């Protein structure tokens, strides 16, 4: 269990995926050429895992988007054959991008993952990052995974998907993708970390303080959020070191995978952070709903597990004790039919810019509420029977939506049963 | 369909280094633990052996070697019962070679009287009397019959009796039982019949009643008429409770 | 639209295929020349490939129809059908993920099956598709390995002693696979052989094998299963044994 | 009289890594496999080039923690041959253990014990090494158990197994793991000693003084607590001098065969009486397993002094506890203490926090108080398959879900064989 190959797919896929490959090329001492320039050998450890040069692939039906990478930052850094571009877009149609136009591809797009894995010592799994309203993102992402899904059926497939919110897009064919979409991940992936447009609003207008939040603002929560949680994989550690491991202390029941992630401080976009967080106070943005990247309240469901992962130079006794304090004094609020399901672990390396920091990676039944939200926009707009010749002209059978429909609200019953649920 | 379809197992790599010398050797307690462990730890786990590319006519020569003149009665008793489970597990091997290897040493050794011995020699004839029909049997076992024993006599006219019951060869007639029947067979049977001993010449009563049943109660009239009429109704006897 | 079947675009290879369906169930029973989805069926077994899902459902209906309109005499050339089609079918009409993508696949062979005389000719092409990679094409294709036999049954197959060793060889791996489905359909499989032949042949060379717990699940399945040790009668018959019993 | 130790897991990889480490110092023997000095050829062979190469395998399902053995200070010790690593882990779950990864590796795994025990005249028997909740510590050496009873089933198996505690554990499902593994391993061990992780903590924390205690802590802890269990064997003592004369002394049952260990003194690198160590061992703040065994009745035990110990002394020590407290025995036992010594004095590693003492003991007594541990995970076990939580995991990796079951059966008998004995 070593290297992982990634993929980024859609706008928000590159836009995320390459924003994700400038945080951890810095923490590992990447230049844009690909050369190490760092100081540290707890940097090149585990760099085998996303590097060779990344181990990434870039789609997108919109050709446009080749251009916006490459004349990003790093963006020279990333092989010219692992770019996979279409002609046309999807235009928000995830019929398109699953059946469609994304289908004509996604064949190329194989070709690539193939050659990528098969230069790899053992492959872990693979990692995929996209927007759930799209047409690309979340039509042609899904199909790749299944197609990934039955080609190596003996790696992790983990996911990076955000969800669509009327405060970031006005575009009413969201629910309908996303709700698709879901209805595919909940069958093809083991792991899942849910980033909310709705919370990254509400974090960058009401906790930031940003009238006007930009894709770059919501971007910058992100790829912060993603290097914390992946802070386990790239840098030696005994918890939760690899993909398999990590969802096996995670996810309880097959269908239930689907993680709250949340991380502290909060910070804007390269703000002045003078006064570093004590311990009891990093502690205390966990259950702090204000620090969900998902719009949910933890206070208002159950954790079934916990993975939380602080960075920094700190004291290991003092975690342990704010850790296993704020578990029992909240005690009504952890599953107690899984005991020991919180576990904590600690990374010297801080992430650039803060002195400290901590992630907090939850499996929460409260993360129904989120659920609830896409499935009654998805009624709302099905009930009219709206915009369904776009999709039903792709191929697509009505029937697809009931299904869809009926089986993210057993998703959502799914986790009402355990949040409900007693040992006695 | 015959559940004999199973894969084959091979018992020549089972073999230990130090048993050419321990079965040949003067010790009978070395002969005996020589075969009684290819037979519990080699043979009697198998089913099938290989018919596959493998010479059986070494090991099975001195199994022979054994049955016939090995002095030691525990020593025959199980080597007979290996020669049974190569017959038993490894069917429609004994076409000559091997048959004709442990036959005739089999027929010298009816001679022991010993219960549990003599069911271990009988039922290995039995073995290569079912995979053998009458290839070498039915001429042989009718030279065992003249022998000068009194034991091995009443024993392989038992034996012709056993295999007679199972006789269902293929065709109308003219087949080896026809082309011998009077020539051989019934002079040899008339012989067991007219013996000095009862319990001897009741064994020929009951071959004489299984060979009417097979060809004819009629067919036989001529040498019944020069048979006794005491020893007629003896023979009767038996033709009315036997089947084949 | 005739050689549209083979057209660039999915949604006209979609009418192509609607047009065939249309046609095997409204053309003549007696046969066009346009008919010659038999002589060359490499035709059909590229089109049961389609590369698009929604347009290869379309295909394999299509095929279905085609495949019950030829009941009618004379359609001896069933040999090289079954040669040419199942493997396609197997390989990505099982495989596939979707309802009724899968259903029609399944229907399709047991139209080929019962085109045979036998089911021999059958299983030897369909046995290989037990060592693939995806669990859910070995998962699924036990499945209907299993039920190719509890509908129609070992008949009028020539030396049945290599053709039950040739299925029997798998099993073992199966029965430990990691997928939970490849395994609980694998037992599935093991009580329709059961209950065609005895419990005494399995359990010399078999269900030895197996974990105890298994072999217990095995046994409990028999007791539910009622009826005698051959069914007396097939749930469903082949094609020349129909045609006999009507004459 | 060879003995073959094996080493599964990381846990057992990285515990070896600190006995061999301890075993080379305690024979004088180099880190290049040297010696400018048997009894103690019972677990080392040597080569005609005048080095002596430990009689052991290093097994895990992946490189990581053996490529830093065969990279080490100890790299010269160990033949290539010795270490043999997988690709993909077990991930936490006792079915890649013990029937997915396990098979590939297995017959692999299976033939290089038999060039050690080729090598070998007279073998005694295996010494395993292993973790509970891990995957491969549970699953694969559940399996390679069961293979050694078959290859080499006429003699002995022991086992050193890590139970596992909060404070270092690494999975949820180590519980699943602990009890599986038992269930599947109580038939084909002969004897083992369990080891509470937080006990090891426990005693870091109090008498080691650390405040955060690391994996080299714990082991290091808990490598002179082994090496105070093989001392008999590798030194030619009076008492335990054969792996069969553990079950004899100590096993007066087969399935109640997992002793309590109870080690003094550790003191901090920062002398006591004979008698003074001996009223630690019956102080539970020294117990290797953590449970109560004033709440128990004793089946055995033995006491395995080294140092500067007076025989007479050992028996005033006796007599005292004997007298002064009231430990409670079975009926139909032995109500005598055994005893056996060695005058060589511990051994503790240049640099580690534990200090060197004159004599040390180490006593070995199979009470019935630590079926107390045992209902521990029982416990949490019951709570999580309750809810068949995490249990698709194991089910989707070739294993039954009835197997659970089963084990958990074999998990309350065995529980009841606990109570009987102690009425
Ligand atoms: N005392 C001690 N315990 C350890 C050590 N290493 C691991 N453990 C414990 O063993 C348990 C399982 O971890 P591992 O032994 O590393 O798991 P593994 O045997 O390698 O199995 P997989 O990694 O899943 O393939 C954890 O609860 C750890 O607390 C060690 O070196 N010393
Ligand atoms: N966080 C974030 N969300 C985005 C970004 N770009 C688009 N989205 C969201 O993704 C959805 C639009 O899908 P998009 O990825 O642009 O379409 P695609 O190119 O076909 O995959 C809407 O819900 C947007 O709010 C971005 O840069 N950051
Ligand atoms: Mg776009
Ligand atoms: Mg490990």
């Amino acid at each position: 269990m070593r290297e992982i190959v990634h993929i980024q797919a859609g706008q928000c896929g590159n836009q995320i995926g390459a924003k994700f490959w400038e945080v951890i090329s810095d923490e590992h001492g990447i230049d844009p050429t690909g050369s190490y320039h760092g100081d540290s050998d707890l940097q090149l450890e585990r760099i085998n895992v996303y590097y060779n040069v990344p181990r990434a692939i870039l789609v997108d039906l919109e050709p446009g988007t080749m251009d916006s990478v490459r004349s990003g930052p790093f963006g020279q850094i990333f092989r010219p054959d692992n770019f996979v571009f279409g002609q046309s877009g999807a235009g928000n149609n995830w019929a398109k991008g699953h059946y469609t136009e994304g289908a004509e591809l996604v064949d190329s797009v194989l070709d690539v993952v193939r050659k990528e894995s098969e230069s790899c010592d053992c492959l872990q799994g693979f990692q995929l990052t996209h927007s759930l309203g799209g047409g690309t993102g979340s039509g042609m992402g899904t199909l790749l995974i299944s197609k990934i899904r039955e080609e190596y059926p003996d790696r992790i497939m983990n996911t990076f998907s955000v969800v669509p919110s009327p405060k970031v897009s006005d575009t009413v064919v969201e629910p309908y993708n996303a709700t698709l979409s879901v209805h595919q991940l909940v069958e093809n992936t083991d792991e899942t970390y849910c980033i909310d447009n709705e919370a990254l609003y509400d974090i960058c207008f009401r906790t930031l303080k940003l009238t006007t939040p930009t894709y770059g603002d919501l971007n910058h929560l992100v790829s912060a959020t993603m290097s914390g949680v992946t802070t386990c994989l790239r840098f030696p550690g005994q918890l939760n070191a690899d993909l398999r491991k990590l969802a096996v202390n995670m996810v309880p029941f097959p269908r239930l995978h689907f993680f709250m992630p949340g991380f502290a401080p909060l910070t804007s976009r390269g703000s002045q952070q003078y006064r570093a967080l004590t311990v009891p106070e990093l502690t205390q943005q966990m259950f702090d709903a204000k620090n969900m990247m998902a719009a949910c309240d933890p206070r208002h469901g159950r954790y079934l597990t916990v993975a939380a992962v602080f960075r920094g130079r700190m004291s290991m006794k003092e975690v342990d004790e704010q850790m296993l304090n704020v578990q029992n004094k909240n005690s009504s609020y952890f599953v107690e039919w899984i005991p020991n399901n919180v576990k904590t672990a600690v990374c010297d390396i801080p992430p650039r810019g803060l002195k400290m920091s901590a992630t907090f990676i939850g499996n929460s039944t409260a993360i129904q509420e989120l659920f609830k939200r896409i499935s009654e926009q998805f009624t709302a707009m099905f009930r009219r029977k709206a915009f369904l010749h776009w999709y039903t002209g792709e191929g697509m059978d009505e029937m697809e939506f009931t299904e869809a429909e009926s089986n993210m609200n057993d998703l959502v019953s799914e986790y009402q049963q355990y949040q409900d649920a007693t040992a006695d | 369909d015959p559940f004999e379809l199973l894969p084959p197992s091979v018992i020549l790599d089972k073999f230990p280094a130090d048993f050419q010398t321990r079965i040949s050797s003067t010790k009978w307690k070395d002969r005996v633990e020589a075969l009684e462990e290819i037979h519990n730890n080699v043979l009697k786990p198998v089913k099938k052996l290989a018919h596959k590319n493998q010479d059986y006519s070494d090991y099975l020569r001195v199994l022979a070697n054994v049955i016939q003149k090995d002095a030691n009665v525990q020593a025959v008793t199980i080597a007979a019962n290996s020669v049974q489970l190569l017959c038993n597990s490894l069917r429609s091997n004994f076409t000559r070679s091997y048959g004709a290897i442990v036959l005739v040493p089999l027929l010298e050794r009816t001679k022991e009287k010993k219960p549990s011995v003599n069911e271990a020699i009988c039922s290995a004839l039995d073995a290569v009397a079912t995979y053998c029909g009458f290839d070498d049997c039915l001429e042989e076992t009718l030279n065992y019959m003249k022998h000068k024993t009194p034991q091995v006599r009443i024993e392989c006219t038992k034996f012709l009796t056993r295999m007679l019951q199972g006789w269902k060869s293929d065709g109308p007639l003219q087949n080896q039982l026809l082309f011998k029947l009077l020539p051989e067979v019934t002079t040899a049977v008339l012989k067991i019949v007219n013996d000095t001993q009862p319990t001897t010449r009741n064994t020929g009563f009951e071959c004489f009643a299984t060979l009417m049943k097979l060809v004819g109660e009629r067919e036989l009239a001529d040498p019944l008429e020069k048979l006794d009429n005491l020893k007629k109704k003896k023979i009767y006897e038996y033709y009315e409770k036997v089947e084949v | 639209l005739e050689q549209r079947a083979s057209h660039k675009v999915w949604k006209a290879r979609l009418n192509a295929y609607q047009e065939l369906n249309n046609l095997f169930t409204k053309s003549s029973v007696i046969p066009n020349d346009v008919a010659n989805y038999w002589l060359d069926p490499e035709l059909f077994a590229s089109y049961i490939v389609d590369s698009n899902v929604v347009a290869q459902e379309n295909a394999i209906i299509a095929l279905h129809t085609l495949l019950e309109y030829i009941s009618q005499v004379p359609n001896v050339s069933t040999s090289k059908l079954r040669l040419q089609w199942i493997p396609p079918l197997v390989e990505k009409g099982l495989s596939s993920s979707r309802a009724a993508t899968k259903a029609k696949a399944t229907d399709c062979i047991m139209l080929l099956t019962q085109s045979d005389t036998s089911i021999q000719q059958t299983v030897n092409l369909m046995l290989p598709s037990l060592s693939n990679k995806l669990p859910r094409l070995v998962s699924s294709c036990v499945k209907c390995l299993a039920t190719i036999i509890e509908e129609f049954g070992f008949i009028n197959v020539s030396d049945i002693n290599i053709l039950l060793s040739e299925i029997l060889e798998p099993l073992p791996k199966l029965s430990s696979h990691a997928d939970r489905n490849v395994r609980s359909e694998t037992m599935n499989l093991i009580l329709q052989i059961y209950k065609w032949f005895g419990k005494e042949l399995l359990q010399e060379l078999l269900l030895e094998k197996l974990k105890p717990i298994q072999q217990r699940d095995l046994s409990r399945m028999f007791e539910k299963y009622e009826g005698t040790i051959p069914p007396k009668q097939q749930p469903r018959l082949f094609q020349w044994q129909k045609e006999q019993e009507q004459e | 009289r060879e003995c073959i130790s094996i080493h599964v897991g990381q846990a057992g990889v990285q515990i070896g890594n600190a006995c061999w480490e301890l075993y080379c110092l305690e024979h004088g023997i180099q880190p290049d496999g040297q010696m400018p000095s048997d009894s103690f050829n019972t677990f080392f062979s040597e080569t005609g080039a005048g080095k002596h190469v430990p009689r052991a395998v290093f097994v895990d399902l992946e490189p990581t923690v053996i490529d830093e053995v065969r990279t080490g200070t100890y790299r010269q010790l160990f033949h290539p041959e010795q270490l043999i690593t997988g690709k993909e882990d077990a991930a936490n779950n006792y079915a890649r253990g013990h029937y997915t990864i396990g098979k590939e590796i297995i017959d692999l795994v299976l033939d290089r014990i038999r060039k050690l025990a080729d090598q070998c005249t007279g073998l005694q028997g295996f010494s395993v090494f292993h973790s509970f909740g891990g995957g491969t510590g549970s699953g694969f050496t559940s399996l390679l158990m069961e293979r050694l009873s078959v290859d080499y089933g006429k003699k002995s198996k022991l086992e050193f197994s890590i139970y596992p505690a909060p404070q270092v554990s690494t999975a949820v499902v180590e519980p699943y793991n602990s009890i599986l593994t038992t269930h599947t391993t109580l038939e084909h061990s002969d004897c083992a000693f369990m080891v509470d992780n937080e006990a090891i903590y426990d005693i870091c924390r109090r008498n080691l003084d650390i405040e955060r205690p690391t994996y080299t802590n714990l082991n290091r802890l808990i490598g002179q607590i082994v090496s105070s269990i093989t001392a008999s064997l590798r030194f030619d003592g009076a008492l335990n001098v054969d792996l069969t004369e553990f079950q004899t002394n100590l096993v007066p049952y087969p399935r109640a065969h997992f002793p309590l260990a109870t080690y003094a003194p550790v003191i901090s690198a920062e002398q006591l009486s004979v008698a003074e160590i001996t009223n630690a061992c019956f102080e539970p703040a020294n117990q290797m397993v953590k449970c109560d065994p004033r709440h128990g009745k004793y089946m055995a035990c033995c006491l395995l002094y080294r140092g500067d110990v007076v025989p007479k002394d050992v028996n005033a020590a006796i007599a005292t506890i004997k007298t002064k407290r009231t430990i409670q025995f079975v009926d139909w036992c032995p109500t005598g203490f055994k005893v056996g010594i060695n005058y060589e004095p511990p051994t503790v590693v240049p640099g580690g926090d534990l200090a060197k003492v004159q004599r040390a003991v180490c006593m070995l007594s199979n009470t019935t108080a630590i079926a107390e541990a045992w209902a521990r995970l029982d416990h949490k076990f019951d709570l999580m398959y309750a809810k068949r939580a995490f249990v698709h995991w194991y089910v989707g990796e070739g294993m039954e879900e009835g197997e659970f079951s089963e084990a958990r059966e074999d998990m309350a008998a065995l529980e009841k064989d606990y109570e009987e004995v102690g009425v």
